[PDB]
RNA sequence: GACGCAUACCACGGUGGGGUCUUCGACUGGGGUGAAGUCGUAACAAGGUAGCCGUAGGGGAACCUGUGGCUGGAUUAUCC
RNA sequence: GUAAGGCGUGGGAAUCUGCCGAACAGUUCGGGCUAAAUCCCGAAGAAAGCUAGAAAGCGCUGUUUGAUGAGCCUGCGUAGUAUUAGGUAGUUGGUUAGGUAAAGGCUGACCAAGCCGAUGAUGCUUAGCUGGUCUUUUCGGACGAUCAGCCACACCGGGACUGAGACACGGCCCGGACUCCCACGGGGGGCAGCAGUGGGGAAUCUUGGACAAUGGGCGCAAGCCUGAUCCAGCAAUAUUGCGUGAGUGAAGAAGGGCAAUUCCGCUCGUAAAGCUCUUUCGUCGAGUGCGCGAUCAUGACAUGACUCGAGGAAGAAGCCCCGGCUAACUCCGUGCCAGCAGCCGCGGUAAAACGGGGGGGGCAAGUGUUCUUCGGAAUGACUAGGCGUAAAGGGCACGUAGGCGGUUCAUCGGGUUGAAAGUGAAAGUCGUCAAAAAGUGGCGGAAUGCUUUCGAAACCACUGAACUUGAGUGAGACAGAGGAGAGUGGAAUUUCGUGUGGAGGGGUGAAAUCUACGGAUCUACGAAGGAACGCCAAAAGCGAAGGCAGCUCUCUGGGUCUCUACCGACGCUGGUGUGCGAAAGCAUGGGGAGCGAACGGGAUUAGAUACCCUGGUAGUCCAUGCCGUAAACGAUGAGUGUUCGCCCUUGGUCUAUUCUGAUCUGGGGCUCAGCUAACGCGUUAAACACUCCGCCUGGGGAGUACGGUCGCAAGACCAAAA
RNA sequence: UCGGCAAAAUGACCCCGUAACUUCGGGAGAAGGGGUGCUCUCCUAUCUUUUGAUUAGGAAAGCGGCACAUACCAGGGGGUA
């Protein structure tokens, strides 16, 4: 589901730079909504709603004008819990702001939370 | 290229020809003079540059420049040859080293004189 | 343990082909460079016949000519 | 030498293991080598005895073990080259015997036809591998020399013997080349051990001392061996080392250089000399040495070091550079000469650039020059680049491998992830302290990895049940120069015929060739024939591209719209391959109006192998094959998702409210953004992102040479180097 | 010697192996090599009209000689105009 995740994150970025209030995402997945929950918690989007997640899912996102770039990795990238911080140093362009989203056995988490819980996994992407 | 293309077919290096192939990755090579002559420079320069045709110890034939003013070279004189081309003269890619073997140094030279084999003048 | 000049294997040596390189060669080509020599003036301007591509033929030499294509040419108040 | 029988890393089973540690049992009797035995043979059960000097101390044998090594196997990782595409025939497997300490085509026989290879076998070239070394904001590149681990080799080939262990550097046998003796019958040798010598080379050291230390062999020890090692010698080869003084000094001495010849005229220059102080390093003379390396004892180094004394700034500064890049300027000489030069460039009478004087700058016991590596070089771009006009989109597709690609629920535990254990040799890198003063060590960290065990379950993979948004079908409506076949139409050109008619026509800038009184051009009617289809008609339409235009019919490919229809991720891209592919050209047979390479003639011109005119062959057309290239161009690969609008237009559908809106579908124009070296692009992007393929890496040489494949040829494709 | 004229040589079958070039048919028996007799014993078959032993082919072990296509018969081959 890497392609549709990158499609949705790019749709958000593109309508963000048009100054829009909301976007519609389709197709969606549970990975997409977990990425959006992490983005909403860090304040990059206002709110999001999931419609019909078990038949034909679409997501409405509420925008605020706060995200510069959201990217999904299109390749497999493993990271260990002791490896997360140096990866995030090399992956965020500012090396200060933004978050790397990791799929872990404890769930989909931002990179600081995954360091705190001492759990590694697969990098989904990042936003800043 | 894509990452898959780089996996299949990597990146080659830039291709650049050797400057001094006849030295055979040695710093110097001994030689014997075959013909001592002069050659005129490429325009816009104009002179009579003293060169020597030298057969090297690895049986390579080169043209080497004789630096400084005046020399004692003849046919069948031993010269030690170092790299370094002369920009006036195409096909001359080497230099003769002054003060070693048969090519004498230049006494009376006073400045920059270790490039011309000249000793320090003793103070009296 | 011999031992047999008994069989097998097998180095060197002999011999015939392959695979892959290499020395030399009468002669005959090509390229690069140069002060100035000979012949012309092909291209750059519509460069004096717009130029170029593939292909074909023709010519001291640049080149010329057909054929399809291109504009990477200039000029030139649409008209049942 | 070796490109995987090696090496790095992790495992395994089918083996052996002298000396060393620890148990148990034995160690009996004959014979042989001139003499004997711990030598050799025989019998039991395997053996072997010595020592009352080593009498319960060694040694041997058999059986169980620990430890250490060795053999064997294996997963993963580890060059270039496709201008090398097939390789193998004990080869791949099976059975049965043999061989081995041990699995095994290890090999005899028999049986089967396998095995390896486009995820690159085989061929060719190069190369020992690793820890590591140099460089570098991480990555990489070059190297694999010292030192350590593994492997291979020992003059070149081939063998085995002895042995716990070798197919053995200073062992044996055989063959070969070279070489030294020979009394001439024949023998002998192998520095890639340490020194050393010739030779090659730009270039690389003493034919040293001691076993004092550490390590090793033999011996119960005493000891003996040890060119292992330790330590001296030679070499600025390297190293963040130390020294060549510290102060003072104006006759601002002499002398040198420059100068309207300015301020002691400016400067060398407080520089020197002189005067006072201190003597590191080196020099010279002595003295203790269980100072220390070594201890029970033993010291090569050691003519050292240490300590004390003598002495006198004494013995110790160069090399490059000064036009710009790049810190540092004047005089004289020279006169495109002599010369300089890393690059750009200097020199032709006032040269800061050449050479000398004077002064100055940078480094400094060094400093320049050459070679070589990395950096700067984002100049092969993973980090981190590109392909409209600069190098670079394949002519266009289809498809193999490969790469990439929707949703939910459930299961699982291969990847992933957490912890533990094992391993990751030492040295080196990093941290830290102590030591030391150009020198050492300890403890950590790192070693990003692999194996095993036990957790987790989100993601990837795999399994099962489902979904419909991407793809594909159906039904119903359509549009179209899409393709192939078979028919048919008229205009015009040329030729021919028949009336009427009589002087030219044609052609140029001007002419002429040509054609015409055998009657042309012109005019009416007719005939023949080939090719192309006016108007419609174009920023229209269709096709993957190349391309496709009169009309009718047959057969046929694709596309669009609508659906409360089906189906259920069946998708995208695509190396190697396959197909299609303007025009010209080729082959065979037809056809031939017009046009027209070649060619003939007429002109122009200095010439005119051209441009202009006049004839005109191949060709252009058809049928069937070949070729496979174009400025095959949007100079823009295919696909997917997203991004403010306005004006047109192709083909549908819906809603209409009488004239328009809406939504798909392609085709155009303009534009907000954004992008762009600039020009410009802009929902049909060159925007914001992504997947997959092709291609580029300064110019010329060159799309050339060579080779292979293909073609009847013409040639085409892949495509270098000096 | 004008010239390998003449002569000599090669010669059969089975098996291995076969180049340049090519009009893809060839070249080709290219070239170059090995074996060949007899006895015994197995194996196979001969589509054995005396099938519990006879012929043909192949393995394997032996035997004799200078010599096993023993006489007779029976290609010389290659390169290049
Ligand atoms: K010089
Ligand atoms: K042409
Ligand atoms: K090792
Ligand atoms: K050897
Ligand atoms: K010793
Ligand atoms: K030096
Ligand atoms: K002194
Ligand atoms: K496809
Ligand atoms: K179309
Ligand atoms: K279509
Ligand atoms: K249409
Ligand atoms: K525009
Ligand atoms: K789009
Ligand atoms: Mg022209
Ligand atoms: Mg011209
Ligand atoms: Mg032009
Ligand atoms: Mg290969
Ligand atoms: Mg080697
Ligand atoms: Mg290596
Ligand atoms: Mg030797
Ligand atoms: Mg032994
Ligand atoms: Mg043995
Ligand atoms: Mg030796
Ligand atoms: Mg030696
Ligand atoms: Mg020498
Ligand atoms: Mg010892
Ligand atoms: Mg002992
Ligand atoms: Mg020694
Ligand atoms: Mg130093
Ligand atoms: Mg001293
Ligand atoms: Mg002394
Ligand atoms: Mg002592
Ligand atoms: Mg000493
Ligand atoms: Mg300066
Ligand atoms: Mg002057
Ligand atoms: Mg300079
Ligand atoms: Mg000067
Ligand atoms: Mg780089
Ligand atoms: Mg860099
Ligand atoms: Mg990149
Ligand atoms: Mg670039
Ligand atoms: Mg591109
Ligand atoms: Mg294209
Ligand atoms: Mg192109
Ligand atoms: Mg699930
Ligand atoms: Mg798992
Ligand atoms: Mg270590
Ligand atoms: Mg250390
Ligand atoms: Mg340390
Ligand atoms: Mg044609
Ligand atoms: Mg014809
Ligand atoms: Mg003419
Ligand atoms: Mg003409
Ligand atoms: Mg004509
Ligand atoms: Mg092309
Ligand atoms: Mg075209
Ligand atoms: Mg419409
Ligand atoms: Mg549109
Ligand atoms: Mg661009
Ligand atoms: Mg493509
Ligand atoms: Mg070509
Ligand atoms: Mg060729
Ligand atoms: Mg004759
Ligand atoms: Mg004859
Ligand atoms: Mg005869
Ligand atoms: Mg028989």
């Amino acid at each position: 589901g890497r392609r549709i995740l990158n499609d949705a994150l790019r749709t958000i970025v593109n309508a963000e730079r048009r100054g829009k209030a909301s976007v519609e995402l389709k197709p969606i997945s549970t990975v997409m909504s977990s990425f959006l929950r992490i983005m909403k918690e860090k304040g990059y989007i206002k709110n999001f709603q999931v419609h019909d997640p078990h038949r034909v899912g679409r997501i409405t996102v509420d925008l605020q004008g706060r995200v510069n770039d959201c990217k999904a990795l299109t390749y497999r990238q493993d990271v260990k819990a002791k490896e997360i911080e140096e990866y995030t140093e090399r992956t965020l362009p500012t090396r200060q702001w933004g978050y790397v989203v990791v799929t872990t056995p404890d769930g989909i988490l931002d990179h600081e939370e995954a360091i705190k819980r001492n759990v590694g996994g697969q990098v989904l992407g990042f936003f800043y | 290229p894509t990452f898959n293309q780089l996996i299949r077919h990597g990146r080659e290096e830039k291709r650049r020809t050797d400057r001094t192939r006849a030295l055979d990755k040695c710093p110097q090579k001994l030689g014997a003079c075959l013909r001592v002559s002069t050659r005129t420079p490429k325009k816009p320069n104009s002179a009579l540059r003293k060169i020597a045709k030298v057969r090297l110890s690895n049986r390579h034939d080169i043209f080497a420049y004789i630096p400084g003013e005046g020399h004692n070279l003849q046919e069948h004189s031993q010269v030690l040859i170092r790299g370094g081309r002369v920009k006036d003269l195409p096909g001359v890619k080497f230099h003769c080293i002054r003060g070693v073997k048969d090519l004498m140094g230049i006494p009376g030279r006073r400045r920059g004189r270790s490039k011309y084999g000249a000793e320090k003048p003793k103070s009296i």
